[PDB]
DNA sequence: GATTCGTATC
DNA sequence: GCTACGGCTATACGG
């Protein structure tokens, strides 16, 4: 085989793949395989993209015999992959041992599960085969704890929230405010995060050059909540969520969910586009309600 | 870089004074705007003659600053199911927004002809419940698609096709604003091709300016084509079969027009053909229907159209 | 037409669990169920007349008192009742002992459409709270009862597999093997495999394949045996396997599948049979 | 103008349950702000049931009311407004994993507030994790109608425990059962939740007749004065019963519900009491003698 | 500031635009329905929009409910847009009916179902049917009076599919209620007609004189009479007429007067195709407007069958056989075009031309009727059931496979004759299958 | 739109 | 501290 890997911590893989459940339930999923590991890149309507980073140290039998190309790309379905990694590996005495396999172009993506009592082989046929913010024009940068952001996202989901807004304004007195203004059936809904360092660990607002820390001006982000709710399940296991947005209307979410002692967690990168916001008077009401 | 609004939206009127065409209807809309007591209304007519922009301008001049949270514009692009109508329309109608003594909230329902019947009944209930605070404006192409109980509470305003003079006036305003070279023959050709459609006239003018510059008959007729209903009408009204066959070939077959399009256009023209007898009209309708059946079943060659023309001429000159 | 019975869950655990499992199975299968009250056994039937049939046999010794009298042959009282009302009554009666009690459940046929007067007692803590219920039922006619019969199974190619008891070491592993195919959302057909002992769950489709296999020890009570069945019936089979220690699986080549459950009360043994037709042909 | 804040877990629970039940009675909840209490009531579309919840001044730890600044005079000032039940019940809910340390409700109908707060109810929630979430639901001022049935009924009296009644009512299903028959014998009290049967053309069955019954002796009945059969609906009784035990107060020892009815025609009074909450339910009874 | 049809609503029964006979036989039905033992359980009102269906019930409830109410005024209108938290949408009407059933003694209130629940979804429509069926068949000793008002309007085409149902084509009582509800002993139906010209003119004159200063200021008082007559002539809707009059009065220019266009009925369209239409001597224009405004009715096989059934009523059948042959030949030709619009256009045009060419003054036409094809289909279904019985008994007592074709040809008549003599001279089926063939 | 019967009005 | 079960929610089905 051109690639082979075996793992025993199937719960981590299950949660990592379930982070993609908020996206398309039954669509395609594209997989890179290289020496560093394997990644799952998923895009929806060219407006939002998620990406996993399952490191090599997470697996204990990562081989990657491929030499013709630096990476191997395969496109398969995601739902049956989730059901395959949904073993839950119960009965701690006899741990289920997965075995991912791929033998280059034309071969199925095999997922062998061994229990020493039950043998299951799942093969998936592969199919025929962007949203990145520039690291120079960042408008604001925030580091929020995962629990608070997940609670805010869940509350926004529970109130409808057809549209959502992002507020990021720094002040000269070292006071930072971060709120999520929402359009819904209720009207104007806001969820402002605390200014303490336990939750809002860092909040820096720039002048579109990522260097000058400017104060007194607010960064506005108009995002469709259908794309915003895609990150809700990712933040559930996140320990610290890193928020970044440039002036080009691209929001990048860095999920840092810090089992093997060497692998550095699972890296989830979510990139999201910003709504055009043709109505110029909406932001006026946003800042008017923010000032009060 | 590519940043230039198309002339259709770059020159969209923002006030009721810039809308040409139905002078009486625009005057009535101005009177409503200056009075404030706007009733429930239904606006119908041909596409691109100033229905949506008239309603938007009326709402803008009727609410002004309160337009942001005093109107609710729902269209076919947005979901308009019975649940959506129920929730959103009931919440917007119940909202107690302070307004001038003669001012009311406006619920603009564009493309009302494509709304489900249950949503129409929910709209009936909402109108009967909250008629004293909000008013409903309907924009549609035909008023028959709106159910009779909804039309009972609405004042129907019908928009006629734009005349050549009003189209010429608006076009000349656009030339004077953009300062492009033009020829009177070219403007006449643009009006002739537009066929009473203002948006089509603007699109054709913009294409002519952006592709050739000076707007004459030659450039316009080299970028845009003459309306095929008129060509089909000329083909059907030919005296002898040879001329009709030559027109059909050299104007629809060499130009790249599908046979099914020709048959449908012939049916429409025969439906709206004057100076012909009823028996002749129904015989040509029957022949066009037989040809349509033959085209639909798979035989879509030029021979079928030639035979249709031959039978039409045979019935025209009798036997 | 005098039917009356008394059920005590605490006095006899195993047969009460059998009755509860039968009620749960007939409720999960489809609405309404057929209760055939023969003078020596009670048979609970769920006849959809491709979809499976459940034929459970409950002996008269299960209940504390089994007076069954009717003008029909062998005092055969056949009735159709909604499972949901009976299931709710049984859940209430189960919670009655769960909160702490030992009261009996008295059932009488009180008046073609009739109702059962399922009444029992409950004591909170030394208070008397009488729980009275009336489940509307219809009385099936004698000929209509004759139109319902247990489908016989041919033994020309049918082969038996003695599935391991769930109380044994391999029971939990076999239960996991059975439910290993239930975790897939987009599955509608399971194609079984037995060659002559292995049980293989094969789900072959356009662009994905599944090869669940059982490597543990198995017994066949005393050649390939393939039958493809729907996933919903397999869920019922998994539910029946968990509640029964003695479970027997019978596979017919491209004909049918039989899930036999037996409760050794020894005494007449209570048995549950779930006949399943093949969803489609191999 | 009006400001009330809840800073207790049980008080928030009972407030949320009352709001949810008033939403399940009618799509819009009517709230009247008095200078002594906050009354939240809801009337059915058919005007066959009525439930009112009175949160006294002791319920909140501040009740700053400034009627001088909808506004009604009866003197005591009364301010009433109409709010959406579903919108209000999705605000007062308790988030999972996050504890509401403060629930403040206010409406500042003064010249100080802008149009963004004019005719907008102000509710502010502060979680234990210091996250502040506040909403601005739309409200509509209305006129309050003080229907007098509590003074008119103060006919037999029934005071039974709410625990077994809660168990029996919650065990019922409103989909298959839609009717309550509360018969009291000179010894026993029996409440049965049944449904009448409808016969078709040729003596068919348009609807079945399921009768789930329950009978209780006189010793469990805390107080009874015959001074009798009454029939009414089921769902409203279920919700009004489930309102009460939401505020778990083991130190408080009421746990009962008081009943009042005179004839099959006149409505039945249904009352439970809390430290700072008075709960009343009115239901039109079945007039069939 | 208020709409004229709202600020000039009737305050008593005398101001309601309704015929004297209609008022009388609605009053009698409502008074009989308030009796302790009423033969009629519910009242069904059907008619076009704006025919004073809803308001007359209100004014009657203002005088009937306070009289029959016990001692210890308006209607209890169903409101469909109410979304209760613990209420599935299909259960809203059931909860409303169960709550409103408690309005008999000392709580008496008429029940007015003006806006029905969502009947365009089939599940809730069947729920509505079986819910109002239980009300009629209820064993309740006494129930509050129920009034259901259904507006007869034609549902415009929305989606393209040939699974269109009765409710999808038109919104009428026949499409909503099934045969059991409509043909029920405890159901009284009072169909309504559009408001006549006389009441419309009288009420428009009353509204005009109620605002005399505003028309005299705009000098429109002298021109009010022709406007009133023209509006009353165009439409029969009181609400549309009042709205149009308000629009004309509040105007300050020469905007032409326009009102909503009522749809043409099935028999109205049949008469228009057969006998033509007055004030329009151009057949092409009339046919074009009929196809543009009533395409849903015209584009149906029921209309061609109606023309075939009713074309002989032009002169009681007194016309040349050549015209009839031409009409039926054209219809047969149109039947082979697979439902193309050209087929309907050609058929209607040929029928109209044929009837126009032979039209003469003094003609005494006949009465048109609905096609009998549904009766033929029912008879064919009965024949199918009897033939299935014959094939079952012939395949159970013995082994004999006969085809349904042979059953209809020979075994439908010969075999009953064999079973007749065999039985009388001495199997189950003795009568001719489907009955005898007469004439 | 057509026929047939019954009223209100001129 | 772990498991079972009830409530909430997302998805497929039906007419
Ligand atoms: N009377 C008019 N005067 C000036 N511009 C007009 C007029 N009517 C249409 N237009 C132009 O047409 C474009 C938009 O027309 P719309 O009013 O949106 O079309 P419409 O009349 O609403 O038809 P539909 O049914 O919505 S496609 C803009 O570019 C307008 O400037
Ligand atoms: N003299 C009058 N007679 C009758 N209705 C009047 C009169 N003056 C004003 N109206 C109004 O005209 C409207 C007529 O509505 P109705 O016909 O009663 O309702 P409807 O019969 O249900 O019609 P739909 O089907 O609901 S559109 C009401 O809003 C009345 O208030
Ligand atoms: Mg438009
Ligand atoms: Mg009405």
């Amino acid at each position: 085989n051109k690639f082979s890997a075996s793992t025993v911590h199937l719960e981590h893989i299950t949660t990592a793949l379930s982070c993609l459940t908020p996206f398309g339930s039954k669509d395609d999923v594209l997989i890179f395989i290289d020496a560093d590991g394997l990644s799952f890149v998923r895009e929806n309507n060219h407006v939002i993209k998620i990406q996993l980073l399952l490191s090599r140290e997470l697996f204990m039998s990562y081989s990657y015999r491929n030499e013709t190309e630096d990476h191997m790309k395969l496109c398969v379905k995601i739902n049956h992959i989730l059901d395959s990694v949904s073993v839950m590996n119960r009965n701690s005495d006899d741990i289920v041992e997965c075995t991912l396999s791929y033998d280059g172009h034309g071969s199925p993506f095999v997922l062998i599960f061994e229990d020493s009592f039950i043998s299951e082989r799942v093969e998936y046929s592969t199919y025929l085969i962007g949203l990145e913010l520039d690291r120079e024009r960042i408008s604001f940068e925030a580091i929020i704890k995962g629990e608070a952001l997940h609670s805010a996202l869940k509350d926004l989901k529970e109130i409808g929230c057809k549209e959502c807004y992002v507020y990021a304004k720094t002040e000269a007195n070292d006071e930072n405010v971060f709120a999520l203004i929402s359009k819904s059936q209720l009207g104007f809904s806001k969820i402002k995060l605390p200014s303490n360092r336990s939750i809002l660990e860092k909040l820096q607002v720039f002048d579109g050059d990522s260097t000058t820390v400017i104060d007194g001006f607010a960064v506005i982000g108009f995002f469709d909540f259908t794309s915003f709710d895609k990150i809700r399940k990712s933040t559930k296991i996140a320990s610290k969520v890193l928020f970044r947005m440039d002036v080009h209307g691209v929001l990048s979410v860095n999920i840092l969910s810090q089992l093997p002692k060497d692998y550095p967690g699972i890296v989830i990168e979510v990139c999201m586009l910003e709504k055009e916001s043709i109505d110029e008077a909406a932001q006026t009401e946003i800042e008017l309600l923010m000032e009060t | 870089l590519s940043l230039q609004l198309p002339w259709v939206e770059k020159y969209r009127p923002q006030v009721l004074s810039d809308i040409v065409g139905n002078k009486e209807t625009i005057d009535r809309l101005q009177q409503i705007a200056k009075d404030g007591n706007m009733p429930h209304m239904i606006i119908s007519g041909m596409p691109g003659i100033g229905k949506t922009t008239s309603v938007h301008c009326l709402a803008h001049e009727l609410l002004g600053r309160s337009y942001a949270d005093g109107v609710l514009e729902l269209n076919a692009s947005d979901d308009r199911g019975i649940d959506v109508v129920r929730n959103q329309i009931k919440h917007f109608a119940q909202k107690k927004l302070h307004l001038p003594p003669g001012k009311h909230k406006i619920v603009i329902l564009d493309e009302a002809d494509s709304m489900t019947a249950g949503a129409q009944q929910a709209l009936r209930r909402t109108m009967e419940l909250y008629s004293n605070s909000t008013r409903f404006a309907f924009a549609c192409n035909q008023s028959n698609k709106i159910i009779e109980p909804l039309q009972s509470r609405c004042a129907i305003l019908r928009y006629s096709k734009l005349s050549d003079e009003d189209v010429l006036k608006r076009l000349l305003q656009i030339i004077k604003l953009e300062d492009v070279k033009y020829t009177n023959d070219g403007l006449e050709a643009i009006i002739f091709t537009a066929e009473g459609d203002m948006r089509q006239a603007i699109n054709n003018l913009q294409s002519t300016v952006a592709g050739h510059g000076l707007v004459n008959a030659d450039n316009v007729f080299k970028i845009v084509d003459s309306p095929h209903p008129l060509i089909v009408k000329k083909m059907l009204l030919a005296s002898n079969l040879e001329d009709s066959i030559q027109i059909l070939r050299t104007d629809l077959w060499k130009k790249g027009y599908s046979s099914i399009d020709i048959v449908t256009t012939s049916f429409r023209v025969t439906k709206n053909l004057a100076q012909v007898k009823e028996s002749v009209r129904l015989e040509m309708i029957k022949e066009i229907g037989l040809t349509h059946m033959r085209i639909l079943e798979g035989v879509g060659t030029y021979l079928q159209l030639a035979s249709m023309l031959a039978k039409i001429h045979k019935l025209n000159n009798k036997a | 037409m005098k039917l009356k019975l008394i059920v005590n869950g605490c006095e006899a655990p195993d047969d009460y669990k059998l009755l509860r499992t039968t009620i749960n199975t007939v409720a999960s299968l489809r609405k309404t169920a057929i209760l055939r009250f023969n003078s020596e056994r009670l048979t609970i039937i769920s006849t959809p007349k491709d979809t499976g049939q459940l034929w459970c046999t409950i002996p008269h010794d299960v209940f504390r008192l089994y007076t069954v009298i009717s003008a029909r042959e062998l005092n055969t009282i056949t009735m159709e009742c909604n499972c949901d009302s009976l299931l709710s009554v049984f859940k209430r009666y189960d919670r009655v002992m769960n909160q702490g009690s030992s009261s009996n459940m008295t059932i009488k046929l009180q008046s073609p459409i009739c109702a059962l007067g399922i009444t029992f007692e409950e004591i909170v803590h030394n208070k008397v709270i009488m729980h009275s219920f009336k489940v509307p039922v219809k009385l099936l006619f004698r000929a209509q009862d004759t139109r319902i019969q247990e489908p016989m199974i041919n033994y020309i190619q049918l082969m038996m597999y003695k599935l391991p008891p769930i109380s044994g070491e391999f029971g939990s592993a076999f239960h996991g093997f059975i439910r290993r195919v239930e975790r897939y959302s987009n599955v509608n057909h399971i194609h079984l495999m037995g060659v002559k002992v292995e049980l293989k769950i094969i789900v072959n489709e356009l662009d994905w394949h599944l090869e669940i296999c059982w490597n543990g020890p198995l017994d066949s009570v005393i050649s390939t045996h393939e039958v493809i069945i729907r996933c919903k019936d397999w869920k019922v089979c998994s539910k029946l396997y968990a509640a029964f220690e003695e479970v027997v699986l019978a596979i017919s080549h491209d004909e049918s599948c039989v899930f036999h459950c037996s409760l050794d009360r020894g005494r007449e043994r209570g048995q549950i049979i779930y006949y399943i037709a093949r969803s489609k042909g191999l | 103008s009006f400001k009330a804040t809840i800073t207790e877990s049980g008080k928030q629970n009972i407030w949320f349950r009352a709001i949810y039940v008033l939403s399940t009675i009618q799509d819009d909840i009517k709230i009247t702000v008095t200078t002594n209490e906050l009354i939240a009531w809801s009337m059915n579309e058919t005007d066959t049931t009525l439930c009112q919840v009175r949160f006294q001044k002791s319920f909140f730890e501040e009740y700053e009311f400034k009627p001088h600044e909808g506004v009604q005079v009866i003197s005591h000032k009364l301010y009433s407004f109409r709010v959406n039940g579903r919108h209000l019940t999705t605000i007062s809910r308790k988030p999972d994993g996050d504890g509401i340390k403060s629930f403040t409700i206010a409406v500042n109908n003064t010249s100080t507030c802008p149009e963004s707060l004019a005719n907008r109810l102000i509710v502010v929630i502060e979680m234990d994790s210091l996250i502040v979430k506040e909403y601005c639901p739309q409200f509509q001022p209305i006129k309050y109608d003080p229907i007098i049935i509590n003074l008119k009924y103060k006919i037999n009296y029934i005071c039974c425990n709410s625990t077994l009644l809660k168990n029996f009512l919650d065990n019922c299903n409103v989909n298959v059962t839609d009717e309550v028959k509360l018969e009291i014998n000179v010894h026993r009290l029996s409440i049965t939740a049944f449904t009448k049967a409808v016969y078709g053309k040729n003596n068919d069955l348009l609807r079945n007749a399921l009768s789930m019954s329950n009978t209780i002796s006189t010793l469990d009945l805390e107080h009874y004065c015959l001074f009798k059969s009454i029939i009414f609906k089921l769902k409203d009784f279920k919700n009004f019963i489930t309102i009460g035990p939401s505020w778990k107060t083991t130190q408080d020892g009421n746990d009962n519900i008081s009943l009042w009815f005179c004839h099959p025609g006149d409505p039945i009074l249904m009352q439970m009491q809390k430290p700072g909450v008075k709960l009343e339910l009115v239901e039109v009874t079945d007039s069939n003698i | 500031g208020e709409q004229w049809y709202e600020k000039f609503k009737p305050n008593c029964l005398e101001q309601v635009a309704i015929h004297k006979r209609k008022l009388k036989d609605v009053q009698e039905a409502l008074d009989a329905m308030f009796l302790p033992n009423a033969k009629h359980r519910i009242l069904l009102l059907s008619g076009p929009s704006g025919c004073s269906k809803s308001t007359v019930i209100k004014e009657l409830s203002k005088i009937l409910v306070p009289k029959y109410r016990q001692n210890s005024h308006k209607v209890t209108e169903f409101r469909g847009d109410c979304i209760v938290n613990d209420l599935p949408q299909m259960e809203s009407f059931s909860e409303f009916l169960k709550g409103a059933r408690y309005l008999v003694m000392s709580n008496l209130s008429l029940i007015l179902i003006e806006d029905l629940p969502n009947v365009f979804h089939i599940d809730t429509r069947r729920r509505f049917q079986q819910l109002i069926l239980q009300w009629l068949y209820s064993s309740e000793p006494l129930l509050p009076p129920l009034v259901i008002c259904i507006t007869e309007c034609e549902i415009p085409e929305n989606d393209n599919n040939y699974r269109k149902f009765g409710i999808d084509y038109t919104f009428s009582a026949e499409t909503i209620m099934n045969k059991e509800i409509l043909m029920h002993p405890r159901l009284k139906r009072i169909k309504f007609n559009p408001i006549n010209s006389t009441l419309l003119k009288k009420h428009l004159k009353f509204i005009c004189v109620q605002n005399m200063k505003m028309l005299k200021e705009k000098n429109k008082w002298n021109k009010r009479q022709e406007v009133i007559d023209y509006i009353a002539q165009e439409t029969g809707d009181i609400r549309s007429a009042i709205t149009t009059l308000q629009f004309w009065a509040t105007s300050s220019g020469s905007l032409p007067i326009s009102t909503r266009e009522s749809t043409i009925s099935y028999f109205h369209a049949i008469g228009k195709v057969i006998h033509g239409s007055h004030s329009t001597n151009n057949d092409n224009e009339m046919i074009n407007n009929l196809f543009e405004n009533s395409n849903n009715l015209l584009s149906k096989e029921d209309f061609k069958l109606g023309i075939l059934e009713n074309y002989n009523t032009f002169n009681k059948g007194e016309f040349s056989i050549s015209d009839a042959s031409s009409i039926v030949d054209c219809l047969s030709e149109c039947d082979n075009m697979n439902g193309l619009p050209e087929s309907n256009e050609y058929g209607l045009r040929e029928v109209r031309k044929t009837f126009r060419n032979i039209s003469k003054q003094g003609h005494n036409h006949g009465t048109v009727y609905f096609p009998r094809e549904w009766k033929v289909r029912k008879l064919q279904n009965s024949f199918k059931v009897q033939a299935e019985d014959w094939l079952n008994v012939s395949l159970y007592k013995y082994n004999a496979v006969h085809s349904f074709r042979n059953i209809t040809l020979e075994f439908g008549y010969y075999a009953p004759l064999i079973r007749k003599c065999q039985s009388y001279k001495k199997i189950d089926v003795v009568d001719r299958i489907g009955g005898p063939i007469e004439a």
